[PDB]
This record gives C-alpha cells, sequence and structure tokens, in this order.
C-alpha cells in the first residue's frame, strides 16, 4: 500500500509544479492586463 | 524445533525490514508538506480574484466611454516500528482530505476566473 | 498477546492506510483536473493581457 | 447603508424596456439592464449581509434575469450561483433547485460542462437529501458523470456513477444500476462495485447472472479470488440456488460481523431475502 | 432553439474568403471566421446536447480549421479539445486522435510543451487500448516523456514506454529505459520494480551476464531491492537461464506467482526467456 | 515556417534605438524593442519546435533583454524563465544558471527559481558555494513568505552542504533553526559538532531532544547518538566503528552520515596519534 501510495504521490508532484507555474504565469498576464485596461482608462479620459 | 525457531527468526527478520521500509511514509508525507506549501496556489488565485474586480469596473467604463531472544528483539523493533506506523497512516489520511478540500476550493476559483478572464477579453474586443 | 496485539494494530494500520489510496485516488483526479484548469487560465490571462494592451493602442 | 427595497425599486424602473417612439432614441437596452442588474446585486450584498438569505436569493435572480436581458449569460449563471449559495444556506430548496437549473443550462450552452457537472452534481444531492426526488437525482448524477466521462475524469464520474447506480438499486432498477456498476468495474480494471453488482443480479432474480459477475471478478483481478467479498457473493449465490433464506440470513450476520453491512447492502440483502421467501411460500 | 444544419450553412457560406474584387473594399477576413467559428460552436453545443456526439465533434473541428484560418490558435486548441472530447465519448477513436494530434502540434508551436505531453499520454493511451497502435504509441509516450523531462509524468510516461518496448521485442531499449527510471527515482519502491524489470528484459535478450550486474547494481545501490523477493527471484532466475533448466525456471515462476501474482508482462517476458531455452534446446540438436 | 535566422536579423535591425536627429521625429523607442522581442520569441519556438534547444535560449535572452529595454521587465523574466528551460534542456547549465540569475533579479518566485538556481550549481557544476549560498538566501524568502516546509527543505540543503563542505558549526546552527525529520535532524547536528572537536555540545544536543521531544528520547538516533559521544570521549575509534555498522545494519547510513562519521573517526584516530 505505501508503494502504491508514493508512487502515485510521485507522479502529483508534477501536477503540483505545472498548477504552481501556470497560476503564477495567469497572475502576471493578469497584471499587465489590468495595467492596460488602467492605461487604456487613462487614455480615453 | 530447532527449524522452527529458524524459520521464525528468519521471517522476524524480514518482517522488521519490511517495516523500517514502510517506515516512504515519510517521503510521502515530507513532500505532502512541500506540495502543501505549494497549494498555498492559493495566494495567486486570490489576488487574481481582486484584479479581475478592478479589471470587470475599468472595462465596464471602458465600454461606456539464542533463537528465543532474537525473536523477542525483533518483535520489540517490530512493535515500535508499527505504532508509528499507525500514527503515519492515521496522519497521511488527516493530511489528504485537509488538502482535498483545499483542492476542490482551488479547482472552483480557477475556474471561476478563467470564466470572468474570457468574458472581459470578449467585452474588450468590441471596443 | 503480544504477537496477537501487534497483528491487530498492523490490521488496524492497513484499514486506515486502504482508506488512504483511495484518498490519493481522488487527490489525483483533482489534480489533473486543476491542471487542466490552469492551463486554461493561462492562456485566459493571456488572451485578456492581448486584448487590454490592443484596447490601450487603439485608444491611443 | 442603503435601503435594499430602495435598490430594487430603483432596478425594477431602469429595467423597463424602451418601447414604442422612445425606442428609436434611447440607445441599446442592455446598458440599462446592466444597470438594474448591479443594483439588484448590491440589495442582494445588503440581504446576506443582514442574513436574511431568501431574500438575498431572490435579489440575486432577479440580477441573473437582468443580466441575460443585457446578453452577460456568464454573469448570469454567475449570479445564479450566488443566488443558489443565498437560498440554500437559507433551507430554501427549491428555488436553489430552480437556481442550478438555470445555471446549468447557461453553462453547457457556453460549453463549459466542468462547471455544469460540478453543480449537476450538488443539484442530485439536493434532490435526493432535502427534497427526496430520487427519480430526478439519478437522472442528475447519470447526466453529470457522463459530462465528466467526457472530460476524462474517471474517478469524479465514477463517484457519479456510484450514486446513480445506488440510487437505482434503491429504486428497484437492478439491471440498470448493475449495467452502471459495470461501467464503474470497467473505468476501475472494485471489490465493493463487484459485489454491489452481484447483490443487484440477486434481486433481479437472476442467481445466473451473479454467477458470471462473481466468476469475472475472480478472473481478472486477483484481489478479489481472496476476499471476504467474493466468498460472501458466492455464499449468497449458493443461498439462493438453494432456496434456503435462513442461511442467507447467517451468512449476512457473520459477513455484518467482520465488516458492518450499510443501509444499502441491508436493503438489497433484505429484497433477496424477500424473493427467497416469496418462491419458499409459492411452492407449499 | 436554432437549427444546427442550418448555423453550420450559415458558417460554410461566410467561410468564403473574399476574392477578387470585393476583397479590395472588404475588411479583413478574421470577422467572418470569427461568424463562421461561432457559428459552429453554437450548432455543435446543439447537436452535443442532443447527444448526437459525432456531430459536435465534426463542427468543433470545422469551427477549429476556422478559428486557425483567423489566426485564433489557442482557441483553435481548445476547438480541438471539444472535438476530441466529443469523438472519443462518440466511440471515435480515430477522430479523438487527429483532434489530439492538430491540438498537440498547435501547443507545441505556442511554447506549452507540458499540454502537448498531457494529450501526448492520452492519445498514445487510446492508441494502445483502441487501435493497437504500438510503435506510434511507444514513440508519443517517449517524447511526452521527454517533455516532461524537460520528474513524475516523465516517470510514469517511461514506465509505460518501457513497457510497451519490452512487450514488442525491444529488450534493450526498454532496458535503458528501465536504468533511466532507475537513476530518476533513485534516492524507491519503483525502483525494487525497475531492477526486476531490467533484469528480466536483458534476459531475454540472451544477456545472462546483463541480468546479472543488474541484480548486482540493484543489490549494492538500493538496500530494499537487495533484501526484495524480487531480487531473490532476479537471482534464480538467472541461475536457471545459466544452467540451460527450464524446469527450475518454470518452478520459480510457480513461486513467485504463489505469493504475488505475476503480471501480463512479466508473464510474457519470462515465457520469452523460457522459450529462448526452448531455441537453445533447438539451438542443441 | 519562418527561418528563425531571418527573424533575429529582422529583430536586430528593429531593435537598434533612434540616434541624433531621428530622435526627435521617432516615438517611443518601446515599440520597436516588443516586435524585435516577438520576432525573438518567435525565432526560439522556431528552434525549439527543432529541437535546436540552446539557439532556442540564445532567442529568449535576446527577446528577454529587448524586453527590458522596453520597460516590460515582468516578461523579460517570464522570457528568462524560457530561456533557462532551453538551456536546462540542452545540457547548458552556464547559460541556464544566468538565465535564472537575470529572471531570479527582475522577481526580486524568485524563491522557487532561486532553489532551482542552487540545485544547477550543486549537480551539473558542483559550485558547492554559491549553491549554499543559493539555498540560505532563498530559504530565508520562504522564511518571509511563512512557507515553514519549504524553508525547511531549503535549509535541510543549505545546512547539508555546509557540513559537507567542513562548515560544522554554522550546519550543526542552520540544524538548530531547522528543530526550532526533527530526529534527523537532532542526529545531523550532533553530528557536525562532533566534527568539530566538540563532544559536550554534542551531549547537549542530545540531551536537549531527549527531554523535548519524547520521540526521540527512545529513537534508534538518540541512542546512536549518545554511542558516538561515548566512543569519542573514550577515544576509542574501533568502538565507533562498532556502533557505525550496527546502526547501518537496521537504519542505512546515507552518504552524507557516513562521510562526517569518517571525519569524526579521523578525529579520533589523530587524537591517539
Amino acid at each position: 500500500l505505501f508503494n502504491d501510495m508514493e508512487e502515485l504521490v510521485i507522479e502529483q508532484q508534477e501536477n503540483v509544479d505545472v498548477i504552481d507555474k501556470n497560476v503564477e504565469d495567469a497572475q502576471l498576464d493578469v497584471e499587465q492586463g489590468v495595467g492596460h485596461t488602467d492605461k487604456a482608462v487613462k487614455s480615453a479620459r | 524445533i530447532k527449524f522452527t525457531k529458524q524459520s521464525s527468526v528468519a521471517s522476524t527478520r524480514n518482517t522488521l525490514k519490511m517495516a523500517q521500509d514502510a517506515e516512504a511514509g515519510m517521503n510521502t508525507l515530507g513532500m505532502l508538506g512541500h506540495q502543501s506549501e505549494q497549494l498555498n496556489v492559493e495566494g495567486n488565485l486570490d489576488l487574481m480574484k481582486v484584479q479581475n474586480k478592478v479589471a470587470d469596473e475599468k472595462v465596464a467604463e471602458l465600454k461606456k466611454l539464542e533463537m528465543e531472544l532474537e525473536i523477542d528483539r525483533n518483535l520489540d523493533q517490530i512493535q515500535q516500528v508499527s505504532n508509528r506506523l499507525k500514527k503515519m497512516a492515521l496522519t497521511t489520511g488527516k493530511e489528504l482530505d485537509s488538502q482535498q478540500k483545499r483542492l476542490n476550493n482551488i479547482e472552483e476559483s480557477t475556474d471561476d476566473l478563467d470564466i470572468n478572464l474570457h468574458m472581459n477579453t470578449n467585452r474588450l474586443a468590441g471596443i | 498477546s503480544r504477537t496477537a496485539e501487534l497483528q491487530a494494530e498492523i490490521d488496524d494500520t492497513v484499514g486506515i492506510m486502504r482508506d488512504n489510496i483511495n484518498k490519493v485516488a481522488e487527490r489525483g483526479e483533482r489534480l489533473t483536473s486543476i491542471e487542466d484548469k490552469a492551463d486554461n487560465l493561462a492562456v485566459s490571462a493571456q488572451g485578456f493581457k492581448r486584448g487590454a494592451n490592443r484596447v490601450r493602442k487603439a485608444m491611443w | 447603508m442603503s435601503d435594499p427595497v430602495e435598490l430594487l425599486k430603483r432596478a425594477e424602473k431602469k429595467g423597463v424596456p424602451s418601447s414604442g417612439f422612445m425606442k428609436l432614441f434611447s440607445g441599446s437596452d442592455s446598458y440599462k439592464f446592466e444597470e438594474a442588474a448591479d443594483l439588484c446585486v448590491q440589495a442582494a450584498t445588503i440581504y446576506r449581509l443582514r442574513k436574511e438569505l431568501n431574500l438575498a436569493g431572490d435579489s440575486f435572480l432577479k440580477a441573473a434575469d437582468y443580466q441575460k436581458k443585457a446578453g452577460n449569460e456568464d454573469e448570469a449563471g454567475n449570479t445564479y450561483v450566488e443566488a443558489y449559495k443565498c437560498f440554500k444556506s437559507g433551507g430554501n430548496s427549491v428555488n436553489a433547485v430552480d437556481s442550478l437549473e438555470n445555471a446549468i443550462q447557461i453553462f453547457t450552452h457556453r460549453g463549459q460542462f466542468r462547471r455544469g457537472a460540478n453543480f449537476k452534481f450538488e443539484l442530485g444531492e439536493i434532490l435526493e437529501n432535502d427534497l427526496h426526488d430520487y427519480a430526478k437525482a439519478i437522472d442528475c448524477y447519470e447526466l453529470a458523470g457522463e459530462w465528466y466521462a467526457q472530460d476524462q475524469s474517471v474517478a469524479l464520474s465514477n463517484k457519479c456513477f456510484i450514486k446513480c447506480a445506488d440510487l437505482k438499486a434503491l429504486d428497484g432498477q437492478y439491471i440498470e444500476a448493475s449495467d452502471i456498476y459495470s461501467k464503474l468495474i470497467k473505468s476501475s480494471m472494485l471489490k465493493d462495485y463487484f459485489l454491489k453488482k452481484g447483490l443487484c443480479q440477486l434481486a433481479a432474480t437472476d442467481a445466473v447472472a451473479a454467477a458470471r459477475t462473481l466468476q469475472e471478478g475472480q478472473s481478472e483481478d486477483p484481489n478479489f479470488a481472496d476476499s471476504r467479498e467474493s466468498n460472501f457473493l458466492k455464499s449468497l449465490i449458493d443461498a439462493v440456488n438453494e432456496g434456503d433464506s435462513e442461511q442467507l440470513s447467517e451468512h449476512c450476520k457473520e459477513f455484518d460481523n467482520f465488516m458492518r453491512l450499510d443501509k444499502w447492502k441491508i436493503t438489497i440483502l433484505n429484497k433477496i431475502k424477500e424473493s427467497i421467501q416469496q418462491q419458499e411460500d409459492d411452492l407449499l
């Protein structure tokens, strides 16, 4: 049972890596996008 | 009887050994702490929720604009390890439960953010 | 009586941890689905960035 | 704080579409509906702060309707989920069901099957537990498990088909529950699934299908040959073939002594016993 | 609710690029492709609600192609994932594979090797079970694991890739992948299996010294495998092939089965080793 | 597919800042740098589809540099991480290090990548000192972020590398921080103290662990540590070896413990000589 649990947890390590990375990239892209909409609002005024 | 005692000693040796081996429960739990910290992702997701609120308001405005003894000792050590292994099964179950609820929350939050971003992108497309 | 107690304790740890196997099942599928979502989220974030940039340029 | 009744009143005034000659001079009615929806959301927020949860749900429903009129269907789905949360925390199961149905329709129309399935499952849970509409709960679990099986989410779909099969078996649809258990087995290749399949077959008085299920389980994965569940299924099949209900009850007691029979198993075994006893009475 | 066939016809009518004089006065064709893509998506959501999964998948493929023509490659990949979804659920494995191929190409083209690898693994799974395309599935698993390396999905993919390679007659390369798995997983249980499997692959390649050194490596490097009944089994297999006595080999297989049931992979490899002893028996006369 | 070489060439041609009189009529040079970066990213993608990974990394470095001139530092950091990936997959560890250093500078994420940088320094380049620095600094960055478990991983790596590097006292101090796995931390602390000819501090570490943590009190590790302290106080190197073999028999000594135990034995034998 330990073997099955540890191996499966070995598998889940990539999911955790990918999730951290993907959400991190998304956060930065959203930050840039919000900044762009801020500058756009500044211009339309 | 000497043969039976020899077989018993051999099997207690193997038993202690496998018990030590399972005691993998550590690499699992240590890494689960590692990935627990990685899922605490949640920080990024909260920040996106705030920043999508900001995007909503901005873009809305944009649109508006001897042999016996060895058996005994091996059983002693097997007991010690097995007690500790029981603790590890209990705690691993607990941590999986907590992380499962956390992952469900992460799940719903990420999809909500995905939808809100598609919404804002579409409404930016028409401006 | 010690050996029987040890056997019982081992059996109980086996039970707890069979349940753990099922729990990490649910966690593993959870992690696959969440990977697909954050993949989607990264796409949508990049697209939102690009659309906001394009509106910023159009208006400028 | 603003009065939520006042906010809803202003929302209703703003939510009137431009009719007649005024339609030629008024811009798109979308903006009016957006503003009415924002006002309704504000009223819902104020109600939720006042723990007047059902009123908050109603205000969210009005907001979602205005959002649908505005063309912002995704906003409407999210607001229906908010109305849902308010109703469920308020114990108003019926309005909660309606909110999830609207939201799931919006989500499925937009290709968001994952969210639609999550909420269709929660809808099934509300139908099963608070409203006891077991049929529509079965339908919810089936449809949403299919939606997950599309997304490759095997473990979800398996939970879903477990719930669907359990409710079907409790509802007397033994054959269909056994078929769903076959799907679960195939997707998981589990001991519990083999046992439950066989039990459904016994409740359908088809001991031959139960024996084939036992042999399949024994052959395809070794953990079944040696499990208590396989032995118990064999023993039940033997009792059913022998038409002797007391032996079946003894086997149930033994198995209860080593692994507690949950409520579902007790029900199925009771109906199997009833079929045996009915056959015994019919032969006298 | 609109007729999906009418929506598809409208999309096809709108999907014609501007040609000749009208192109000088008509704006970018991106808008027309966007409209066709939206409309095919609507028609497909309709088909999909009717459980007509194959038609929904075909409409998804059409919309994805139109989106590719529109320049929105990410949305084309998402629509390909939808096409895949309805094809696999509809039992059409080949069209599901085609969607996976288009999707993965888009994804690697966008720097998203991750998703490409996940969907390459799904593609290899579909190939192995439904279409029995073993070589191309082997390639898919290898590429998925490589991109994953670029730890665990790669470890999983390498396990399956080595499994298919060894069962397919390619013992040496499967053993090399098992060595890669050993090196990546060192520092445990997966290792306990790896050493045995590597030895089995090399013993199927008639290199008894290779199985011997593999077992010795497992014994010296991994204390677990050193003590594991897998190591004693691999020693016993090595001995039985060394003496060239198929009977003791058969008894060792039975003994191994009695306590841990043997898997189809190991049965095929050990049957190949026994049949190699029978080829040796022919090599005697 | 476009030729990546031509895309790069177009990127440099666009990437020339406006000089002299033309600067008065040209808008912000940011847009030119953005377009050159886009061309470089395209070239990097094309190389990377070809498995010409090092060229893809170089193109990403050029793109990140153009992004830095544009003022889009966040994109520069992401692109440096892309260049890093290409180099690490390409076996070019030096350019991978350079990429993470630049990226961690922009980010200061910095802790995640500073740890990965430490791993490259440790395993591929064997620059143990600056890897130790990486682990220390990035564990501190986690400690600020209240990520205890990660920071503990970091200080484990830092302390192990320090102890292997002869900095026994500093490793013992990091083990004190890690204590404040616990049984293992106690053992390692004592061991470093023994490598510093510090038997009394080992005795106190043992006493601290025994009194404060019951699981360590009765553990094999505490028993091993007392036996080692007793041998060291006795100047009895063969007894130390015997205890080591016993503990190896019941609990395999990893390479780190073996190295430190050999150092302790050598210090005893040197006092004997």
